C-alpha cells in the first residue's frame, strides 16, 4: 500500500506518446521471418536513386515526350537550349522525381544534390554543349558568357554520353539558382542521320541530404 | 558488360526432399524477337508463366506444387549505328497491371482478362506506358533493379535477380512473381532508306532451380 | 533564415515513419430495439492519406495498437458499460445484438465505460505467411486481420446513439521490396485501378521550357 | 497461401487450452420490496462450451478467477453499493434478504459500487480429494465449489433490477486420464444421458464410397 | 507520496489478460497431489 | 476420428500423417491389394496404372495383416489429395 | 475535447470537421472536462540556434 | 498489480510544481547550439 | 518456343559475328534430329 497521487496529464490519450498496450493474444507466437532481399530501414535510401526528371513539361505535350529535352538543329551558338529551378519541393520538374516526392512529407532539407545527363541520339552526330549552375541571388544568365563565368562543364558528344553535375548545398529556406543548359557550338549531322536528338535529364540527392519535421502531403485531391 | 545484380544478392538454394535438375533446366532459354518500331508502347513479361510451355522447364514446372528459382537475364537489342534511341530495362516485383476505366462500382468496374495478366510466351504491350498501366509514374521507376539500353553506347543488359517472395515455396501456375518491362523512353529515328524496325531479343536461364512434390497427370 | 547546419537523422527511419497513432476507422450505432451491434472488418487502406504511405512499399511487417474513443450524439458521458469484441481471422462474425458469438470465450472481450479513459488494445502479427503485401500478382480486404465487433452491455435495450473512432498506431515496422509513389487518384479499395482518359501529370504546367517559373 | 513452416508449439498446451476468461453465469436481481438476493450455486458445466472441453479429461485440478459485472435493466452507473459474499462448500446459504448469514465473519464478502470497475476474486483448489473429476462410477453439482450470493447494500429497499454476468477464468490447470469427446447431444446436467433413438453419427454423409465428396 | 499518470487503458476488463486477482481465503493449504497415472500436458499427445 | 475433433479447435495445422490399415479376415484367405496416395492437385486416378505412378503400397494379405502409409505433409491452406 | 498541436509549416484547421482534424501528423490529446487539466510539452522548435526578438534586417 | 492509495493532494495543478510532461515529438532532436558569445547565467551579473 | 526448349544459342550480332554450335553424338545407323 503505497501512497501515491495524481499529477496534471492524467487519464488523457496523447496520439505520439510512446507507451505499450497490453496484448490481445497472449503466448501466441507470429510466424518466423526468412530472408526478404531488399530490406529498407531509412528514407536516405530512396533519395540516393536518380529519377528523370520532368522538364519539358509545357503545354501541348502529351504523357511521355514531356521527360525529354529536344536538342535539335537548325539553331546556332550561344543559344539557350533549356533551362530550370534546383528546388525539390517546389511546383515544377523537380514534383515528378522521387527525391521530389519524399521531401514533401517533411517540411525541413538540406544537403547538396546530383543532376546527370544523358544523350540519346546517333553515334555518328557529335557537339559541344555547355551545363551551367548559377546559385541563389543571381538570376538566370541571358548570354552564354555569365554562364561560363558562374559553375560550367563544357560536355561534349565524344565518349561522355553521360555527364553528372554536382549541386552543392541548395537548402529549404530561401529565388533558388537555375540550371541553365546552352549550345556550345552546333549539332552537326552526317548525311544518312536524323538531326533532332534528346537528352534525358535525372536528379537524386547525396549522402549529405538530411531531412527534419514530417508533416501532411498534399498530392492527394481525396480525404 | 555490366550486370546489375538485383538488390545485391545471388540466387541461392533453401535453407533446410525438393529435385535439383541441374542439367537440362539450367540452359538459355530464348523468346522470339520483339519488333520495336517508332510508333510502339513497351513490352512486359510475367516471368513464371513464360516457361510454363517451354520444353523441360514447362513439364518440370506444370507437374509439380511447389517451384522456387532465380533468373539470370539477357536483353539484346542490336540496331544500325545510324538508328538512334534509347531502351529502359526493368525488373519489377509483384507487377500488378491495373485495368482502365471509370467505375467505382464492384461488380461492373473493368479488370484485365487471363491473356493480359497472364500473356505466356509472347509477352503483351502497354497501352499507357507514362503510368505503367498501374497508375504508377514512369519518372521514378528507376527504384528498381534497371539498364539503359542506349543505341549508341551498348546493345545488351543483363539482370541477375533472386527470389522475391514473402512466403519460400509457391506455385508457378496461379502466381506469377516478378515482371519485365522494356520501354522505349526515347523514341527511334532513322534516315529514309535504312532498316524500319530493330530486333529485340531475351534469353533466359532458371538459376537454381527447386521443385517439390510431384504430382501424376 | 539559412539552414547551414545538418538536421537530424532519426526521425526518417520507418520506425519514425509509421509510428504514430493516427485514424482509420469510424463506426456508428443506433441501438433503437434496429442493429444495436457494429461490426468493422479492420483494413489500413481505408484512408488515402495512410494508403499512399504504404502502397509505397511491396512487404510490411508490424503490430498494432488500437484506441477506442465513443461519443454520443452530441457528447455526454452516460456511465454505460461497452463491449468490443475481437474476431480473430477465421472466427465467425456475430450476426445479432444477443447472438452467441458474443459470449464464446475464444474472441476476447474489453469492459468499458463511457465515464473512462479510451479503450487501447494491442494486435499482433496475424499473417499466415512471413509477411504482409498489398500486391498480390497472380489467383473481402487483402491480407487478413480481424474484426473489432462492438456493442452495449444491457439486457432489455437502451435509447441512445453511440459514435465511435478507432485510431490506429503501427508499431515494430519492417518494410521490404520498395516501390514508386502512386500519383493518379484511387477509383476501388482492393484495386489499384486509375482513369484511361484524364491522366493527370506528375507536375504542373508552366509557360516555356526557357524560364524559371 | 501454403504454409510451408512449421507453427508454434505454446499454444496447444493444457495452460494455453484453459487459461482463458469466459462466460459461467448470468444472475438477474428484481428487490420490489419480493427477493433481492440472488444465489448462484457454480457449476462450470453449465454451458455446453465448456463442459465439451472439461468432459474430455477425467480428473482435473485448476484455480479459478471470477469476474462480476453487473448492469442495470437498461444500463446505467447508479452508484449503489452491491455485497458478494462466498459461500465455501458446508457453510449454510441465505434466506432472506437480511439474514444473518449476510453478516456472519466466515463468509467473505466483496463490496463494490456500480461505477467501479468489475469486481474480481480468485478461488482456490477447494476439494477434499486430490482433484477434480466429472466421471464417478459408484454410489447438488458435482465436486462441489461453493455459493456466490449477491446482494444491494441498503436498509429500507430499493426500486431497480440488476443483471449481472460471473466470468470464470481458470489457472494453473492439471489434467489427469484422457477419455474421447462426446459427440451425441445433451440431455441434463449432471448425468451423461443420450437419446436410444435418433442417434446423430459422427460424420454427416456422402453419395457413394467410391468419390470425393 | 510518488507522482504518478494513469494512461489510456485504465479501469478496462481485457478478456485475455494475464493478471492475479486476490485470494479468497488466505492461508487456506490445498490438498495435496498424489502420482495419479496418465498425466497429459498438452493435445500433441492426443493427436498420435 | 480424433485429430479431426481436436484440430477444428484450432483454426491452423501443418504436419504429416499417417493411414494404418488392418485386415479383418479368414487366414486361408490371401489376396494383393494396392493402396495408393495421390497429392493436391491431381485428383482421384481412374486405372490402377496411374495410381501406382504416383505413390503406392502393394500390400498382400500374407504375414503382413496391418500396413501402414505415412502422408507427407498435407496442410490447411489448400483440392487435397486422396488416397 | 481535442487539442491539436499544428506544427511550423503545417496549415491550420479551417472548419469544425475539415480534414485537418483527422490527419495523424498533428498530434491530438484528448480530455474531458471532469478529468485534470491537460499538460503537454513542446520541445526547441526553431531553424536557428536560439530564438531572438530583435531581428534588425529583412505572424 | 501493486496495492496503492491516493492521498490528499490528488488530481491537483500545482503552478510552481517541479514535474516533467509528456512530449508532443519522441524522437525529434532540436538545432545542435553554437557558441554565442555573452552568455549570462544569473541577474547578479548584471548588478554589477 | 518448343524450338528454345530444345538445344538453342541466342545469338546476336554484335560483336560475335561467328557463332559455333556442338552437334553431340549423331551417328549413322538411324530420323536424324534438324537444326
Amino acid at each position: 500500500g503505497i501512497p501515491a497521487e495524481l499529477r496534471p496529464g492524467t487519464n488523457q490519450f496523447l496520439t505520439t506518446d510512446d507507451d505499450t498496450a497490453a496484448p490481445i493474444l497472449p503466448g501466441f507466437t507470429p510466424t518466423p521471418t526468412i530472408h526478404i532481399p531488399g530490406e529498407v530501414h531509412s528514407l536516405l535510401e530512396l533519395c540516393r536513386v536518380e529519377t528523370i526528371l520532368e522538364v519539358n513539361n509545357t503545354t501541348e505535350a502529351t504523357g511521355l515526350t514531356r521527360l525529354l529535352i529536344p536538342v535539335s538543329s537548325q539553331n546556332k551558338a550561344d543559344e539557350l537550349c533549356a533551362a530550370f529551378m534546383v528546388d525539390p519541393g517546389r511546383i515544377g520538374p523537380w514534383q515528378s522525381t522521387l527525391v521530389g516526392q519524399i521531401c514533401r512529407y517533411y517540411t525541413q532539407w538540406s544537403g547538396s544534390l546530383k543532376v546527370t545527363f544523358m544523350f540519346t541520339g546517333s553515334f555518328m552526330a557529335t557537339g559541344k554543349m555547355l551545363v551551367a549552375y548559377s546559385p541563389p541571388g543571381s538570376a538566370q544568365p541571358a548570354n552564354r558568357e555569365t554562364a561560363m563565368l558562374g559553375t560550367h562543364v563544357i560536355w561534349d558528344f565524344g565518349l561522355q554520353s553521360s555527364v553528372s553535375l554536382v549541386i552543392p548545398w541548395i537548402s529549404n529556406t530561401h529565388t533558388a539558382g537555375v540550371v541553365t543548359l546552352w549550345y556550345q557550338t552546333n549539332y552537326v549531322v552526317p548525311p544518312e542521320t536524323p538531326g533532332e536528338a534528346y537528352i534525358i535529364a535525372m536528379g537524386a540527392a547525396q549522402d549529405n541530404f538530411t531531412l527534419k519535421i514530417c508533416k501532411d502531403t498534399d498530392e492527394v485531391t481525396q480525404q | 558488360a555490366n550486370i546489375v545484380l538485383a538488390y545485391g544478392e545471388w540466387p541461392e538454394y533453401c535453407p533446410d526432399k525438393p529435385t535439383r535438375p541441374d542439367v537440362s533446366v539450367n540452359r538459355f532459354y530464348t523468346l522470339d524477337s520483339k519488333m520495336w518500331q517508332e510508333n510502339s508502347t513497351g513490352w512486359y513479361w510475367k516471368f513464371p508463366d513464360v516457361l510454363n510451355k517451354t520444353g523441360v522447364f514447362g513439364q518440370n514446372a506444370q507437374f509439380h506444387y511447389l517451384y522456387r528459382s532465380g533468373f539470370c537475364l539477357h536483353v539484346q537489342c542490336n540496331a544500325s549505328k545510324f538508328h538512334q534511341g534509347a531502351l529502359l530495362v526493368a525488373v519489377i516485383p509483384e507487377f500488378v497491371i491495373a485495368g482502365r476505366g471509370s467505375n467505382t462500382k464492384p461488380n461492373e468496374a473493368p479488370h484485365p482478362g487471363f491473356t493480359t495478366t497472364f500473356p505466356g510466351t509472347t509477352g503483351a504491350t502497354f497501352h499507357d506506358p507514362y503510368v505503367l498501366d498501374s497508375g504508377v509514374p514512369l519518372s521514378q521507376a528507376l527504384i528498381y533493379p534497371h539498364q539503359w539500353i542506349n543505341l549508341r553506347t551498348n546493345n545488351c543488359a543483363t539482370v541477375i535477380v533472386p527470389y522475391i517472395n514473402a512466403v519460400p515455396f509457391d506455385s508457378a501456375i496461379n502466381h506469377s512473381n516478378f515482371g519485365l518491362i522494356v520501354i522505349p523512353v526515347s523514341p527511334l529515328k532513322y534516315s529514309s532508306g535504312a532498316t524500319t524496325a530493330i530486333p529485340i531479343t531475351i534469353t533466359i536461364a532458371p538459376l537454381n532451380s527447386e521443385f517439390g512434390g510431384l504430382r501424376q497427370a | 533564415r539559412c539552414v547551414v547546419n545538418r538536421n537530424g537523422v532519426l526521425e526518417t527511419t520507418i520506425n519514425h515513419f509509421f509510428s504514430r497513432s493516427g485514424l482509420v476507422g469510424v463506426v456508428n450505432l443506433t441501438d433503437g430495439g434496429t442493429t444495436g451491434y457494429a461490426t468493422w472488418d479492420i483494413d489500413i487502406m481505408g484512408f488515402v492519406q495512410l494508403r499512399r504511405k504504404c502502397e509505397m512499399f511491396t512487404y510490411m511487417r508490424f503490430n498494432a495498437e488500437f484506441t477506442f474513443v465513443t461519443t454520443t450524439k452530441n457528447g455526454e458521458a452516460r456511465p454505460y458499460m461497452l463491449q468490443y469484441m475481437y474476431v480473430p481471422p477465421g472466427a465467425p462474425k456475430p450476426t445479432g445484438r444477443d447472438a452467441f458469438q458474443w459470449q464464446t470465450a475464444t474472441n476476447p472481450s474489453v469492459f468499458v465505460k463511457l465515464t473512462d479513459p479510451p479503450a487501447q488494445v494491442s494486435v499482433p502479427f496475424m499473417s499466415p505467411a512471413s509477411a504482409y503485401q498489398w500486391f498480390y500478382d497472380g489467383y473481402c480486404p487483402n491480407n487478413m486481420m480481424g474484426t473489432f465487433a462492438v456493442r452495449v452491455v444491457s439486457r432489455e435495450a437502451s435509447q441512445l446513439k453511440l459514435q465511435t473512432r478507432v485510431y490506429m498506431k503501427l508499431k515494430h515496422v519492417r518494410a521490404w521490396v520498395p516501390r514508386p509513389i502512386r500519383s493518379q487518384p484511387y477509383l476501388l479499395k482492393n484495386f489499384p485501378n486509375y482513369d484511361s482518359s484524364k491522366i493527370t501529370n506528375s507536375a504542373r504546367d508552366r509557360s516555356s521550357i526557357k524560364q524559371a517559373n
